[PDB]
């Protein structure tokens, strides 16, 4: 009786100064599409060009 | 006296071009970004946004 | 920066290749201790013993001999096709 469900570290430590919990990003990463090093990335490279 | 309805966009004299917005649709919406890998020709926009 | 299409796509197209119609037998159980291949000898009363995974030094074809030197150019320099951005 496994449910194999993923932890967001988010979702286990609460300590603002270092882990943005702030309910409202709670939810934009839930947006997000499964990203990568490439992609997180290539958004830096093109958010910065 | 005509007026039919009044949405509340986003202002789009602020946040011209120069920030890559392509704000017209409702939302707004850059383009090259958090893009996701490994999918056919659309799919980049449910989170272009 | 790798793993991204390499765990999320290579492994794909090796559990579909998991069931190709010839890729029989029996390669692993992901256990390095205690997984020992099954062995297969065609015996004969008559006196025939030609078992199927022999042991023989190198063969002609060219397969029999593992070279680990290979990791490198895929771990370093080898291009991708869903990690720079293809479809």
């Amino acid at each position: 009786r496994y449910h194999e469900s993923v932890l967001e570290i988010a979702d286990i430590f609460d300590q603002a100064d270092f882990i943005q919990t702030s309910d409202a990003v709670r939810q934009l990463r839930a947006l997000m599409p499964t990203l990568s090093t490439s992609q997180i990335r290539h958004a830096i490279e093109r958010i910065a060009q | 006296y005509g007026a039919a309805v009044v949405n509340i966009d986003l202002n789009r004299d602020f946040f011209d071009t120069a920030t890559g917005i392509d704000l017209t649709k409702g939302i707004p919406l850059v383009q090259d970004l958090l893009v996701p890998i490994g999918v056919t020709a659309g799919a980049e926009q449910s989170a272009e946004y | 920066n790798i793993a991204v299409a390499h765990t999320d796509h290579l492994s794909v197209v090796y559990a579909t290749m998991s069931n190709f119609m010839l890729n029989f037998t029996n390669n692993f159980s992901g256990n390095h201790a205690t997984f020992k291949p099954d062995q297969y000898v065609i015996t004969s009363p008559e006196g025939s013993y030609k078992p199927i995974i022999e042991r023989q030094g190198e063969t002609v074809d060219g397969l029999t001999i593992i070279d680990t030197s290979i990791v490198w150019p895929i771990l370093c320099q080898c291009t991708y096709p869903l990690v720079r951005q293809e479809e």
